[PDB]
């Protein structure tokens, strides 16, 4: 009995242990690296961003409770949120004085639960179709359930979340066959369902900062308004250096705002092979070319037009869609010329919807996705090429 | 200039296939193959760039309101003389590809039967209507409106010889999946809307 | 000449000690019918026929004329049939020595052989089934020609014989090959072969390529598609040396040369070394006090394209010039897919194996993992030194798209060609049955 | 009755056609809109199918598309002088779609197909059973879209928003383009398993 | 005012639009008449306007295409060569024509659209039909649901056919009630059980259908069919009977019927291999002119084996001629499996499925079954059933040759 | 036979030109009601006038509204067609219009018509307040809106937004009654007859007279709604139209 589990146990089987399988003809010998590798290396990549996330999560709440509400009135807030009270219970403070283990400890009572929800549901969806289609479960909804809760505010309510990944997995992903066989990005689909059903709890100021009451917008909005010279974070009072944003200390999602565990974690990868170091330049291409051709031109009334290539990489959520999401193998195009070009479109179109675009404020996931939409067309231009020098017989 | 400003909102924000779903009996039933797909988005182009001028001179030069006669306006014979126009121009060019440019009607003329009072064209013609735009500013128009959706239609079909890999259900496979791919693609195309 | 950067040498323990000793005596020898690609065998022997070391076993339905003959003279013991009775092979004892003999020629006048007369020969001799064309593996109709026969004098092949040492010793078979096949091209002949010197045709015909490189350097298409890009209209002969050797032996002496230097390797053979046997020598008899305990796979080939050697394939192959003998990897790990992988070996740089340089792996035949659906991560591009978009090749070989295929080269492909692309398949999908499949399908539509 | 069902579910224009998508897309929006559009494509495509049935017979058929234009669009003219007429509100919500009901592909393929070579009245009882049929595929959609994105039911508040001191928020994709699409894509999908003869090879 | 300005605007438009596009199809489109080479040959070119399918130029003709689907490029017999012109292969003819084919230049007449000068190299046996009004010598009942229908040929005169073709029968209007065929009390009893005669066909315009012969070429002055009555499935009572064999199950001896061909395309092949005969039904009528045209008229000497499945003993027929046959020639046998032979039948025989029965006692033993070659013709279930047995035998395609009546 | 061809086309063309000519002039009038009792029903809604029908909209749009044109540059009172007065045609159109440079177009209005509509709402036989209708681009599409000033000519008695295209919940809360009510009681200018109304973002003070609770999550909109109500009540604007009514 409990047949209809069976594809369920053996997910859990083959992920205790490997199988036991041997090559039946071809190759006799296979390489070691496996879809179950790849996926756990890419989910230990954002490690260091997932830890640097919640940590500074923590720490811009504690901040900015502590710069908004003071004695009693802060005491009664703290008794007000689950998130600050299960903090306290657990022997983490809500003073200034806290220390590093208190903010983390209050960046994982607000992403645990996101992260878990996120898991649960996709996890539901995929196996649901996995079972009633009698496929194999795959492992690529780990990667894909941690990329997306790392995109996410910190407030984002848990309901929104179940709606964001059932779309991302089930329309993005499942309704095309599964892990391997869509084209598009799960975890920004999802993002994007967000962003265009429920703008109000993903974009503004009262979401990228934990604080309940608190109203601070971010070093992308803040350059829109008014320039580099409008960076300042309210909770604390202290310009935003490049190195602040370089490092992470800016309000925003979980594991976007440190460029630099990203950058370490996408070093791992790319030297590991798994993502494409040429979408990772081909992003880069395309960023500073637009940036230096927008500061060139300038702009008496944008000020986005001001903003220096450096500062792109470091502000919004650019370094975690250039690593971890534009590098999305199967989204990609397959060809390397193919992956130039995708990379430089993907960097050009989240410089213009920066820049240009007064709607949205950063356009990463956007510039992702309408890349995915374009990059088989890239394919397909490398193809003909080829196969033009094919019926040439490569001047033979 | 104004006119390239005009261009870049007919093909990237005002995009006629994803924004405006016009054309998508075609655009999502000849999105197979990137060749016809191409195809079509050529004879698009034609069309539109031919009808849109043309259908801007008569509107403003016979049915613009008291324009001929003062004290009446011909408004209410748009829809039709905007329609009998386009009809009479792709099939003249589809008769003139056939004798003059056998290579030409076989690349572009095949595809017009298709395009004959196409949902898209007659779309961009009244939207032409209702905006006031130069002769120069509609040619622009109709040209960067057939150039977006080409690109619009040129994209889907790639997507779908990539898609030839996919595993869809069944129920799905064939229009279903294709109508989930179009909203994907529109999603991903409203990067523009703010623009 | 041309060097080749994109591939893959798997560095699997056991490589043959590079010197020619004396196999088991062979009492067993056999035909394979799966080993030739769309044969339709027409039986002409049963079971206790006795056949004599040239004679016709089975004939080809779809390339009339085309005759197998026995590589042994002996007694016809068995003649295995599989599902749906699929000729899986035909078993011959060795016995006495009873031979056909055919013409023989001086080495002077082998460049002026009539090229029918010449046809003739090797068809009579079942040697013609030596040939392969390029579009579909399968061997050349009677009579249909070519102008570009490659003969692959380099075996890049893992746990690979060298040529080089083979051919000293039948130099002058060699280049009598050499002349013959030049006499019957209509056009060139192309030796492939390394930097090593090797016999030398005076012909003008015949031209030596020098391949440098990865594993795939040494296979045969690899070097049709640098020097004789191949179509539908575009047809390449493949030869390896050794067959080039019997050909020259054949012309020469005017009897069948079915001896063979065939490498013994593998990580459980106790001396892996080059062994002399015969053409479809019985691999049980072969291996035999040749393998360390415990339950191993023998390999007809090398490890990357050959065939399972037991029950009924468990003989040389016609086209393998070497056997593996790998062990069985059905032991399961707890959480073996997470440990650092400093004895793991793989073509990404995510183990530590690779940090290790100069290692030397006990590969077994495990897997590594399921079957999962494609996620290019570069590996195929990595180890296709071709100009091919290897990925979306395999897309289309993964998703039945014949047309779309052939467009994009699988024409030009063999079995053993995606070899390596199936090796790093973090998928596993063997890409040499798709491929097979399409170009079954192709020659079917065709 | 049969061939009045016939093109609801068993040979639907949207679901097993592709006809009549793109005014699906526009005017699902909201319940009214909808309707109002499911009511002037038929009444369009039942009059325009009884006329070309009438006349059926002496055509130029050099200029065909001329002549099968001209009727269909003065009768779209005068629906469009109807619907500004009365319930202008809703015109204006059309906006440009209205003039479209010429070029929707329902109207000229049951032209063509059906009311070329067919008794006029069957011809017009296929144009409203095809009409039926377009005009459910719109209702649903439309139902769903304003449903879950405004919680209002042709304009009655069934959902209470906290906008206004209500519960349920509204969600706005289904106000934008990808809902339309991923709806008509899901409704397909349930036809289609529902009738599994309409699945695709 | 505004009234009269408008429809004059309106009226002007139309009129201008609706004349340049016939100007433009005047100048531009040539009116001239097409012209279809056949063969090459100056007399058969045909001269036809231009509009409409090649079959109904060739048909107008006196080169007559094989056409079974018509004008809907389903069926496939109506293949032809097009040196020139046509254009392209459009995607509804590959599904029945291969790339090879393609490359050749096969097309389909009936779906190819005539718009330019083309050439033409149809086959002789395309060139060369002819048609009878052949007189009904008799309709007697070999079965309970097959008829032989016996046609003399006006003036004595023979079809030049090949065994295993067939030709194609032609009937109009007519309404024909099943109560009037003449079904002897021995084949009645399945009618009765089932008020078969209930029944009634009519057909309102002019049809044709293909019927394979009975007789082998040297049967001179006389054609014989074997053509089962396509009765309503039991599942499906309501839906109108089979219109052609309700026709010629009606027809008696005396009347007229109108034939035409011969065509065909299942022969025997020439080679010296075994050949193996599987029948069902109808199928006897194909079958048998092939083994007495490889007795009586090629005198061949190849081994040869026929086996025919059957329900009952009373569905058997020709058991003379077959027997007759096997004891001349020491070569040919053949077999009679019964599904369900009945008590009276007294059958002491093979008994069972014909595809079961051959395995069982023929092929299993067969040293080299893959190397005879097969002809097969019977129900589509029997089809399928002996396909995959003999495939599961190793038999490749090609020796495996198939007359679907598509039944 | 192109005669008969012709001859029905054109028959065809004449009886459906009369049909589709009758219909189009016979309801021309028609067309004229029904639109403007839309924009007279947004009146009577902003003027505190309750109207359900369109034979009360109209009733009482005639007994209480009085449409007038206004000239900005001079903001006097002029003669014509109020009633029949298209604004929006004439800012399009170079006779009627000025074109607007950058520093002056602070609601990022292309072109601005020499001649505006105003409607006086009198209580009685004297105009009880004025309603205006100011426009400005907001973050999708140009949102349109009466503004209901006392005749004092500094208090904003209401405020509707009658055409807006922006994101329902963030950007059409301006249609939101809750917000167009807390307009109500608010200066437009200050002491030194200046514009002074202004959108707070987070929430105005309460009791402020000219700070207003701006749209939450929406400040792109909010600052497009203070341009607007900058520029409208500005020197270029309706600033000498009020100014003139606040000395009569
Ligand atoms: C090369 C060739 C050779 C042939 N040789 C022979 C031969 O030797 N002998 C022979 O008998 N036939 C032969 N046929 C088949 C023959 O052409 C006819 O297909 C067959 O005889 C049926 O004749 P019919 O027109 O009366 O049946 P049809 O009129 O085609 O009827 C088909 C069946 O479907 C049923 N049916 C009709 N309408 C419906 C409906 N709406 N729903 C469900 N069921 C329906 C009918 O009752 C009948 O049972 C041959 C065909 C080919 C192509
Ligand atoms: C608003 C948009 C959402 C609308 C939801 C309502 C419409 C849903 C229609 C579902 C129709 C399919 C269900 C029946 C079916 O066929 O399911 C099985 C399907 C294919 O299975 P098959 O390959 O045929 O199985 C082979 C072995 N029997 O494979 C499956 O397992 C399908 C499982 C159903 C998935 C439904 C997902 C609904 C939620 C997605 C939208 C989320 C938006 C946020
Ligand atoms: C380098 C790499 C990056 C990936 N990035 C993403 C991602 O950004 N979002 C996601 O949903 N899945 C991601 N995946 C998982 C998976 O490849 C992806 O969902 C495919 O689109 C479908 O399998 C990634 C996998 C790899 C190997
Ligand atoms: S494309 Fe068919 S309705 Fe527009
Ligand atoms: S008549 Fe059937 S294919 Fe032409």
């Amino acid at each position: 009995k409990h047949e209809k589990w069976f594809a369920l146990y053996e997910a859990a089987a083959t992920l205790f242990y490997t199988p036991g399988l041997v090559t039946k003809r071809s190759s006799h010998v296979r390489d070691s690296v496996d879809l179950k590798r790849i996926m756990i290396m890419v989910w230990l990549a954002v490690f260091p961003a997932m830890f640097w996330g919640m940590y500074n999560a923590g720490g811009q709440a504690i901040a900015a409770l502590n710069h908004l509400y003071s004695g009693d009135q802060l005491a009664a807030i703290v008794a007000g949120n689950w998130h600050y009270w299960l903090t306290e219970m657990l022997g983490g403070t809500m003073s200034s004085d806290a220390g590093w283990g208190s903010k983390m400890l209050l960046g994982a009572t607000y992403f645990l639960p996101i992260y878990a929800t996120v898991f649960i549901v996709g996890g539901f969806w995929e196996v649901l179709f996995c079972m009633v289609r009698k496929h194999e479960v795959n492992e690529g909804f780990f990667v894909t359930s941690i990329l997306f809760a790392l995109i996410v505010p910190p407030t984002l309510p848990l309901w929104q979340a179940a709606l964001g990944i059932t779309f991302g997995v089930v329309v993005a992903k499942e309704v095309f066959g599964g892990t391997g066989r869509n084209f598009l990005n799960p975890a920004l689909a999802g993002r994007a369902f967000l962003f265009f059903a429920y703008p109000a709890q993903i974009s503004g100021d009262l979401v990228w900062t934990a604080a309940d009451g608190y109203s601070g917008a971010t070093a992308l909005s803040q350059w829109a308004q008014g320039g580099a010279g409008a960076l300042i974070n309210n909770a604390t009072g202290q310009t935003i250096t490049w190195m602040d944003a370089f490092i992470g200390n800016i309000p925003g999602s979980i594991g976007e705002v440190s460029t630099l565990a990203l950058m370490i974690g996408a070093a791992f990868i790319v030297y590991m092979g798994i993502a494409s170091w040429r979408i990772i330049g081909g992003v880069m291409i395309g960023m500073i070319l637009l940036s230096t051709l927008f500061n060139v031109i300038g702009s008496d009334t944008n000020a986005m037009f001001n903003m220096p290539w450096h500062w792109h990489l470091v502000l919004g959520g650019f370094a975690f869609g250039m690593f971890f999401m534009a590098t999305d193998p199967v989204s990609a195009s397959f060809t390397n010329s193919g992956k130039w070009a995708y990379g430089i479109l993907i960097g050009v179109m989240c410089v213009l919807i920066r820049v240009v675009n007064p709607a949205y404020p950063e356009g990463m996931m956007l510039a992702i996705l309408f890349a995915n939409l374009f990059a088989p067309l890239f394919d397909h231009v490398v193809v003909e090429r080829n196969i033009k020098r094919r019926l040439a017989r490569y001047g033979k | 200039e104004h006119y390239i400003s005009l261009l870049v909102k007919s093909i990237f924000i005002e995009n006629m296939a994803l924004s405006f779903f016009l054309g998508m009996c075609t655009f999502l039933a000849v999105s197979k193959k990137v060749k016809t797909s191409f195809g079509l988005g050529i004879a698009v182009i034609v069309v539109l760039t031919i009808s849109v001028p043309v259908n801007n001179l008569v509107y403003n030069l016979v049915l613009k309101p008291d324009a001929l006669v003062e004290g009446v306006d011909l408004s209410f014979l748009n829809f039709i003389t905007f329609i009998g126009v386009i009809a009479a121009l792709v099939q003249i060019l589809e008769m003139i590809l056939d004798r003059f440019f056998p290579p030409l009607y076989n690349a572009l003329g095949i595809f017009l039967p298709l395009i004959t009072v196409n949902c898209a064209i007659f779309g961009g013609v009244s939207f032409m209507v209702q905006r006031d735009y130069s002769f120069a500013e509609s040619v622009v128009y109709g040209f960067g409106s057939g150039v977006g959706w080409m690109l619009a239609i040129v994209a889907l079909a790639g997507i779908r010889e990539k898609m030839k890999y996919s595993d869809v259900p069944p129920g799905l496979r064939g229009l279903g999946i294709t109508f989930i791919t179009a909203g994907l693609m529109a999603l991903g195309f409203m990067s523009f809307s703010g623009v | 000449m041309i060097t080749i950067k994109k591939g893959l040498d798997l560095p699997i323990a056991g490589t043959p000690s590079q010197v020619i000793s004396d196999g088991k005596a062979i009492k067993k020898v056999a035909l394979l019918g799966e080993e030739y690609v769309g044969m339709r065998p027409t039986m002409h022997v049963r079971v206790g026929d006795e056949v004599k070391k040239a004679q016709i076993l089975f004939e080809d339905k779809k390339n009339p004329g085309v005759k197998f003959t026995s590589p042994v003279s002996g007694k016809v013991v068995e003649i295995n049939r599989g599902a749906k009775r699929v000729l899986q092979s035909v078993v011959i004892e060795v016995a006495g020595d009873d031979q056909v003999t055919f013409d023989k020629f001086e080495a002077n006048q082998l460049a002026s052989l009539n090229r029918d007369a010449i046809k003739t020969q090797l068809v009579e001799s079942g040697l013609w089934t030596a040939f392969r064309t390029r579009p579909f593996s399968k061997v050349p109709a009677i009579d249909s020609t070519s102008e570009a026969i490659f003969v692959t004098a380099m075996d890049t092949n893992p746990l690979a014989a060298e040529p080089t040492v083979v051919i000293n010793e039948q130099s002058e078979a060699f280049v009598a090959g050499l002349d013959v096949l030049s006499a019957l091209t209509t056009g060139k002949v192309y030796v492939c072969k390394k930097g090593t010197s090797l016999p030398r045709s005076q012909q003008p015909n015949v031209e030596e390529h020098v391949f440098d490189g990865p594993h795939p350097a040494g296979l045969a298409g690899t070097h049709m598609h640098f020097l004789y890009p191949v179509s539908a209209d575009h047809v390449a002969w493949s030869i390896n040396y050794q067959d080039v050797i019997a050909v020259g032996q054949l012309f020469l002496t005017g009897e069948l040369y079915t001896q063979r230097v065939v490498s013994l390797a593998g990580p459980v053979v106790n001396k892996p070394r080059l062994v002399r046997t015969v053409m479809g020598a019985s691999l049980e008899q072969l291996v035999d006090s040749e393998i360390m305990p415990g339950e191993v796979r023998i390999i007809s080939g090398s490890v990357l394209s050959g065939t399972k050697a037991t029950g009924p394939h468990a003989y040389l192959g016609r086209y393998h010039l070497q056997v593996s003998v790998l062990r069985e990897g059905r032991d399961k790990e707890l959480f073996g897919w997470a440990m650092p992988g400093k004895n793991k070996f793989s073509v990404t740089r995510s183990f530590l194996g690779h940090l290790f340089k100069g290692q030397v792996y006990n590969m077994t035949t495990t897997t590594n993992g399921s079957d999962r659906s494609m996620v290019p991560i570069g590996n195929y591009e990595k180890v296709m030194p071709l100009d091919m978009e290897p990925t979306l090749l395999l897309r289309d070989l993964c998703a039945g798209d014949s047309d779309s295929a052939v467009r994009l080269g699988a024409l030009e492909l063999d079995e053993e060609d995606l070899a390596l692309c199936t090796f790093v398949c973090p998928g596993k999908y063997e890409y040499g049955q798709l491929l097979r499949e399409c170009l079954d399908k192709i020659e079917k539509e065709g | 009755k049969k061939s009045v069902l016939a093109p609801v579910l068993d040979n639907n224009p949207i679901a097993l056609q592709v006809l009549g998508v793109c005014s699906a897309l526009a005017v699902t929006t909201k319940l009214e809109t909808a309707f109002v559009m499911t009511l002037a494509v038929m009444f369009v495509t039942a009059l325009s199918n009884f006329f070309v049935s009438l006349i059926r017979n002496h055509i130029p058929n050099s200029v065909r598309i001329i002549v099968q234009m001209a009727i269909i669009a003065s009768l779209v003219i005068v629906v469009d002088q109807i619907l500004k007429a009365y319930l202008y509100d809703i015109s204006k919500q059309l906006s440009v779609f209205v003039g479209l009901i010429i070029t929707n592909c329902i109207v000229m393929g049951r032209a063509e197909a059906f009311a070329m070579k067919s008794e006029p009245i069957p011809s017009f009882i296929d144009g409203i059973g095809n009409g039926l049929g377009y005009g459910f595929v719109l209702m649903t959609v439309g139902f769903f879209r304003e449903l879950l994105g405004s919680g209002k039911l042709f304009g009655l508040e069934v959902l209470p928003l906290i906008s206004n001191g209500g519960w349920y928020q509204p969600n706005g994709l289904m106000l934008l383009a990808p809902s339309a699409f991923f709806l008509i894509g899901f409704m397909i999908w349930a036809i289609r398993t529902f009738k599994p003869e309409q699945v695709e090879a | 005012s505004t009234i009269i300005f408008g429809v004059v605007m309106f009226t002007l438009i139309i009129l201008a639009l609706v004349l340049v596009i016939l100007f433009a199809k005047s100048k531009l489109v040539p009116t001239g008449d097409i012209t279809i080479s056949i063969n090459g040959d100056p007399e058969k070119a045909i001269v036809t306007q231009p509009g409409g399918k090649l079959l109904t130029a060739l048909a107008g003709a006196g080169v007559f295409v094989s056409s079974a689907c018509g004008g809907g490029g389903s069926c496939g017999q109506c293949r032809v060569k097009i040196k020139s012109g046509g254009g392209d292969i459009l995607p509804t003819e590959l599904d029945h024509i291969s790339k090879g084919e393609a490359r050749e230049g096969e097309r389909l007449a009936c779906q190819v659209a005539v718009k330019a000068d083309m050439d033409l190299e149809l086959p002789e046996e395309i060139f060369g039909v002819k048609k009878w009004e052949c007189t009904v010598i008799s309709n007697d009942n070999k079965a309970t649901f097959i008829k032989e229908l016996k046609l003399a040929i006006p003036d004595g005169e023979s079809v030049p056919f090949r065994a295993g073709g067939y030709i194609q029968i032609e009937a109009p209007a007519h309404h024909v009630k099943y109560a009037d065929f003449d079904v002897p009390e021995k084949y009645r009893g399945d009618w009765d059980k089932f008020n078969l005669f209930r029944y009634e066909s009519k057909v309102d315009e002019p049809i044709i259908r293909a019927y394979s012969m009975a007789n082998y070429p040297e049967e001179f002055g006389i054609i014989m069919l074997n053509v089962r009555i396509a009765t309503p499935p039991p599942n499906n009572p309501n839906v109108p009977p089979g219109q052609m064999s309700s026709y010629i199950w009606s027809l008696k001896a005396g009347d007229k019927c109108t034939i035409s061909g011969p065509f065909g395309e299942f022969f025997a092949k020439d080679t010296d291999a075994e050949m193996v005969f599987i029948g069902g039904g109808a199928g006897m009528a194909p079958m048998r002119s092939h083994i007495f045209d490889q007795l009586k008229r090629l005198k061949s000497k190849r081994k040869m084996s026929y086996w025919y499945g059957a329900r009952s003993k009373r569905e058997m027929f020709y058991v003379e001629d077959f027997d007759g046959l096997a004891a001349e020639n020491d070569n040919f046998v053949w077999h009679c499996a019964l599904s369900d032979p009945q008590p009276e039948d007294n059958w002491t025989g093979y008994t069972g499925f014909i595809h079961n029965v051959l395995y069982e006692n023929y092929l299993k033993d067969h040293e080299a079954p893959e190397d005879c070659e097969y002809y097969m013709c019977g129900p589509p279930m029997m089809n399928a059933a002996v396909i995959n047995m003999l495939k599961n035998l190793g038999v490749e395609e090609e020796n495996i040759l198939l007359d679907d009546f598509g039944g | 036979s192109i005669k008969k061809t012709l001859f029905v086309v054109i028959a065809l063309s004449l009886v459906c030109s009369i049909i589709v000519s009758a219909a189009a002039v016979g309801l021309r009038d028609k067309q004229k009601e029904n639109a403007a009792l839309d924009k007279q029903s947004k009146i009577l809604q902003v003027a505190g006038i309750e109207a359900k029908g369109s034979k009360q909209i109209v009733e009482l749009f005639n007994k209480s509204i009085e449409p007038r044109l206004v000239d900005f540059n001079t903001g006097d009172f002029v003669e014509g067609d109020a009633a029949n007065y298209d604004q929006r045609k004439a800012a399009k159109e170079a006779s009627e219009s000025i074109k607007l440079t950058a520093e002056q177009d602070k609601a990022k209005i292309q072109r601005r018509a020499n001649v505006g509509v105003v409607y006086l709402v009198k209580d009685g036989d004297k105009t009880s307040k004025v309603i205006l209708p100011v426009h400005g681009n907001g973050l999708w599409s140009m949102m349109y809106a009466f503004v209901a000033v006392e005749t004092d000519g500094n208090t904003v008695s209401g405020l509707t937004y009658y055409e807006q295209g922006e994101t329902p919940g963030l950007g059409g809360e301006v249609e939101n009654p809750a917000w167009r009510a807390q307009w109500v009681g608010k200066k437009l200018f200050d002491e030194n007859h200046k514009p002074a109304i202004k959108i707070v973002k987070g929430g105005a003070p309460q009791g402020s007279e000219h700070g207003v609770d701006g749209l939450s999550g929406a400040t792109l909109t909010s600052n497009g709604v203070q341009n607007t109500f900058d520029f409208w009540l500005g020197d270029m604007g309706f600033g000498p139209f009020l100014t003139k009514v606040r000395d009569g």
